[PDB]
């Protein structure tokens, strides 16, 4: 029975990879070769923010391209006012290992979680004046990694027990269960959409889950190491993943299959954090060699360095209007860049 | 000359953005080291320049009233860089001898009040002369001279240099104690550490009260000025030694 | 053992999947990309007036 | 340059100084991170995520048990890990050594000292007395090895060479290994945690001094 | 949940001396500046005095700069109005409002009660319609008037629009002249350009009768409008 069901599945996967290998006529390089090269890119440091006095883990943009959080190692969930940078808020977390945050698209919530295995959901308007904790959500028997919301009343976490989480914040009970990752799930990325999401593993796996039934639909491999990053295409047809092989790859939802690898023989380190322009030619793509670096994501081409950070760089999100980058570090400093 | 002014400030600038470009830099033992290239880049910036047009052109410029001020202001920057690195001692050896007790010793609202003080003293040392004790003034206002009055010059000599010496040799010598004990290494280091500042400032520092209390012995106006530009030269040299 | 079945049912649950061709995938994205070459800040700079962060 | 605005940047160097307070306050703690395994009796070594304090000499040590290949990042700047061993069983001594290895040669853990600590002398001292099992079965080389009773001395003294050969390789002195031997009722672990602490915060301080 | 407390007042003989008190309680009154604000017995809104978080920053009205100091204790939730001198054009309903200042934050959204006291250059803003008779179900507009424009150089204008209804105290209906306070029924509108604003409200029913006051926040002091009073 067991080596029956073997045998079931390896023909299954070789019939998948027959199918992929028939729908691949030509490459995203091949007909991208004629295109208008995007040239040098240089962004400068047009804002530093200070305050935190340990490394930066998360960072997340607002909806209004103004307002950021930051989460840090001195159990700090720092709100910033991006224009001025003045810190609009100051919320002291009861763990102070937290690797993720989170900002609802509404504005009136954030979210953190980290090794205390908890999804803590703080309320940013009250009439007390103060940010107080408006829920905690537990289920997860592993670190949470990643978090983003759709609503006001629900939120995706990716945890470390293998096992994504779509929770309902009024209730504070998991309404849905991912499960099929074999190592522990490091990255997600919501769809502009909301009705599907991408999740990334560290068994070098990407899966496509569908929100609404609670399924995966696809199943993207082709790295070689753990998948630290992943991001969605503008449009929502596409998403690119970085991984500790030093490599960004991008997927198709509608080819079912990579279509370009960013690479270069002089990189050798980890990618730690990746997220894509407003028009989506751009992939920026954070390494711990305490720089970021910019890819034209049609050419596969280095379009430009983001330098300045001393140390490694932990996270890196692009505004809604897509006007400045704002990249964390270890070093306590995140900067923003346009 | 310039080059001199130039090397030293583009050093100490470097140093204090240096310092404020990382983070690593919130404990007190890098604030001393900020104090210590404020001091140095005050005095390269305003002090050696009127010094150095002093040397070139042979006169004073400024005034017998604009060129008092640069005889105090030359002390106080002198005194500043030598407390600073009196009170840089004194943090190492705190951190040597007491590892981890240093941070509730060593703390800011401390290492401040000792920031400020060393500031505080200098000034009391530096404002002798404006407010009266200092030789009396020559009626050519194109001449200015040194105060040479004895016991001001005793008194800021002491303060100034002597006073600081005796706490720097004792600290590190201690911390050289430490070091060897829990293990030829820092004697190198302290040896560069404890030259650099002696070779800089005990020539001018001995020769000036030699000059002052024994006439017959008093040097050539040579060797004063080299022994006068040795704390310029101290100052420029700072930053590259101690921030490595 | 009834792992096995679970990874075989998912597996003929994603062969099932409908796949167009990759040069359409391609074709699709990159005119997504001409379509809003005018509206990315970061492709092209922005002047100091428009720009919110000096 | 408007009073609203003015405000806001009040506010926001209000929260500076809270946090440079709250930065202050944190700096005079040292953090360990306590791993090990199962059976090796971590828990009781000193009398989501575990956290433990204790107080020694006016001096706070924070102990965090988490219950170590991606999370262990996070525990970068830790002042040092405890590695806990029991040395009773000989069955999983290799599985220990390969385990101290991997945390001894991570990358995130290039700059952290280690203080080991062999747990359970007293059932390795009986073990070895009993004489029912034999180290050399185990390891081929307790055969020919001589301690510098006597044969729990030989037995303690191949296990500590054994950890110690395992961490000065790939070491190039920028952390030390610190082994230490513990019984269930030792109760000096404190004051040999805060020794090598001090320990090692001095090697860290002559470091930054440029010193040796 | 929020209150804000009020004791002292009461007869006061001229040239005299006294201190008026505000206790907070349900939120964190050391995060909140506060503002000293009076009405006279037939009269608007004047603004006597404003102290920051941490008692780092305190302004006063030119009229009452000199012979008034505010302060705050923070550990016992207070705020003191120390008045000597009191002359009898000093005779008001004094309250005291909490006003947080961050981006996107609503300054001004909480007024406390009313303690009374009987003694025995400047941005004008201009209300003209003085008494509006209006219809319940009758849409209607509030027109005010500013001497300098409200617009600030970063996009704002600080533009408050109030609702004292009678016997009690006024409370927050729109902030930075567009945005609408919390818990006020989108009935309320507010529009219009440097200089020159207007607040309409359609499907006027029974409590918004009384008194609409427009003020400016763009520079200290703070001033008021006469206040349009729709009535029945
Ligand atoms: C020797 S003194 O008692 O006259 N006062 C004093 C001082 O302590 C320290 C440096 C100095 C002076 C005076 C004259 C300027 C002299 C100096 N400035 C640059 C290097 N050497």
């Amino acid at each position: 029975e067991l080596d029956q069901l073997r045998q079931e599945a390896e023909q299954l996967k070789n019939q998948i990879r027959d199918a992929r290998k028939a729908c691949a006529d030509a490459t995203l390089s091949q007909i991208t070769n004629n295109i208008d090269p995007v040239g040098r890119i240089q962004m400068r440091t047009r804002r530093t923010l200070r305050g935190h006095l340990a490394k930066i883990y998360a960072m997340h943009w607002g909806t209004d391209s103004r307002l950021l959080v930051s989460a840090s190692q001195d159990g700090k969930l720092i709100i910033w006012d991006s224009y001025t940078t003045n810190k609009v808020h100051a919320i002291p977390l009861r763990s102070s290992w937290v690797m993720t945050c989170a900002y609802a698209p509404s504005g009136n919530y954030v979210a953190c979680g980290g090794l205390d295995n908890i999804c803590s959901i703080y309320n940013l308007k009250t009439r007390e004046g103060n940010v107080r904790v408006s829920r905690e959500l537990a289920g997860h028997t592993g670190y949470l990694s990643c978090c983003r919301f759709l609503d006001d009343n629900q939120i995706v976490t990716s945890s470390g027990d293998t096992t994504c989480a779509l929770w309902d914040i009024e209730t504070g009970q998991q309404t849905t269960t991912f499960t099929g990752h074999t190592g522990d799930v490091m990255s997600l990325s919501l769809a502009p959409d909301t009705r599907l999401f991408v999740s990334g593993a560290c068994d070098a796996s990407a899966k496509l889950w569908d929100v609404r039934e609670g399924m995966c639909r696809q199943t993207f491999t082709g790295h070689e190491s753990d998948i630290n990053a992943i991001c969605f295409f503008p449009n929502g047809n596409a998403f690119a993943t970085g991984s500790d092989d030093a490599t960004c790859r991008l997927f198709d939802l509608r080819a079912d299959q990579e279509l370009m690898t960013y690479s270069h023989d002089n990189i050798i380190c980890g990618i730690t954090s990746v997220s894509f322009s407003k028009s989506g030619r751009l992939l920026l793509a954070g390494y711990d060699d305490f720089n970021c670096n910019v890819w034209d994501a049609l050419k596969a081409d280095r379009a430009g360095v983001l330098a300045g950070h001393d140390n490694r760089v932990s996270c890196l999100g692009v505004t809604d209007d897509g006007m400045a980058v704002a990249t964390g570090s270890w070093d306590s400093f995140l900067k923003i860049w346009n | 000359l310039g080059g001199l002014i130039l090397f030293g400030v583009l050093g100490n600038i470097l140093v204090i953005l240096s310092v404020a470009c990382h983070r690593h830099l919130h404990s007190v033992t890098h604030y001393y080291i900020v104090n210590l290239a404020v001091a140095d880049l005050l005095l390269t910036s305003t002090v050696l320049p009127f010094s150095a047009i002093f040397e070139v052109l042979g006169y004073w410029a400024f005034g017998r009233v604009f060129c008092n001020i640069w005889a105090a202001v030359d002390v106080l920057c002198c005194t500043a860089s030598i407390m600073g690195l009196c009170i840089i001692s004194i943090d190492r050896y705190i951190g040597v001898s007491y590892p981890l007790r240093y941070p509730t010793i060593v703390t800011q609202r401390r290492g401040l009040m000792a920031l400020l003080c060393v500031w505080a003293l200098s000034l009391v040392i530096s404002i002798g002369p404006l407010f009266g004790w200092r030789q009396p003034a020559p009626e050519d206002e194109t001449i200015c001279q040194i105060n040479e009055e004895p016991g001001y010059v005793l008194f800021s000599a002491l303060g100034s240099f002597y006073l600081p010496l005796a706490i720097i040799l004792v600290m590190y010598c201690r911390v050289y104690v430490v070091a060897k004990r829990e293990s030829k290494k820092a004697a190198k280091t302290l040896g560069i550490v404890v030259g650099c500042f002696v070779l800089c400032w005990l020539p001018f520092f001995l020769v000036m009260p030699i000059g002052s209390f024994f006439p017959d012995f008093k040097p050539s106006e040579t060797v004063f000025k080299i022994v006068f530009w040795l704390g310029y030269l101290n100052s420029c040299i700072n930053p590259i030694i101690y921030p490595c | 053992i009834a792992q096995a079945r679970k990874l075989v049912e998912q597996l003929k649950m994603e062969a099932n999947i409908d796949r167009i061709k990759v040069s359409k995938a391609a074709a699709d994205l990159m005119a997504y990309c001409e379509a809003h070459a005018k509206e990315d800040p970061l492709l092209t700079p922005v002047p100091a007036s428009e720009n919110p962060f000096r | 340059v408007s009073a609203e605005d003015k405000a806001a940047a009040e506010r926001s160097k209000m929260i500076d100084k809270n946090l440079r307070e709250d930065g202050e306050k944190a700096r005079r703690t040292l953090r360990l991170l306590l791993l090990g395994a199962d059976n090796s009796g971590k828990s009781t070594i000193v009398k989501g995520i575990f956290e433990t304090k204790f107080q020694v000499d006016k001096v706070n040590f924070h102990m965090f048990d988490v219950g170590r290949r991606k999370w262990i990042q996070c525990f970068n700047d830790v002042t040092a890990i405890i590695f806990v061993v029991d040395s009773s069983d000989y069955n999983r001594l290799q599985e220990a050594l390969n385990d101290f290895k991997s945390i001894w040669n991570n990358r995130w853990l290039r700059t952290i000292s280690v203080i080991l600590f062999l747990n359970k002398q007293d059932l390795l001292a009986e073990k070895v007395l009993a004489g029912k099992s034999k180290i050399e079965d185990y390891f081929p080389e307790f055969a020919r090895y001589t301690t510098p009773d006597p044969r729990v001395t030989r037995a303690k003294y191949f296990i500590r060479k054994e950890f110690v050969d395992i961490s000065t390789a790939s070491g190039d002195g920028r952390h030390i290994c610190y082994p230490h031997f513990t019984c269930a009722v030792d109760t000096e672990n404190a004051r040999r945690i805060f020794n090598d602490c001090k320990d090692i915060i001095l090697q860290m301080n002559l470091r930054e001094y440029n010193l040796v | 949940d929020v209150q804000l407390v009020e004791s002292g007042g009461g007869l006061v003989q001229p040239g005299g001396s006294r201190k008026l008190s505000c206790s907070a309680s349900g939120f964190a009154f050391s995060s909140f500046g506060m503002h000293w604000v009076r009405q006279a017995p037939e009269k608007g809104l004047e603004w006597v005095a404003y102290i920051s978080s941490g008692s780092g920053t305190i302004y006063y009205a030119d009229t009452v700069k000199g012979r008034f100091t505010i302060s705050r204790d923070d550990p016992k939730n207070t705020l003191f109005l120390q008045m000597t001198s009191l002359r009898s054009e000093d005779t008001a309903m004094y309250y005291c409002v909490r006003s947080i200042y961050y981006y996107g934050s609503s300054p001004f959204d909480f007024w406390g009660q009313g303690t009374t006291l009987t003694v025995s250059s400047d941005i004008v803003m201009t209300q003209a319609t003085s008494s509006v008779p209006v219809t319940p179900g009758e849409s209607v507009s509030i027109s005010c008037r500013s001497s300098k424009s409200l617009l600030h150089s970063n996009g704002n204008t600080y533009l408050y629009w109030f609702l004292q209804r009678p016997g009690q105290s006024p409370q927050l209906l729109i902030y930075r002249m567009s945005n609408l306070a919390s818990g006020v029924p989108d009935r309320f509108s507010g529009s219009g350009s440097g200089t020159a604003f207007t607040l309409t409200i359609s499907r006027l029913e029974a409590e918004d009768v009384g008194v609409y006051y427009c003020m400016q926040h763009l520079e200290y002091p703070l001033t008021f409008g006469a206040g349009t009073k729709l009535e029945l």
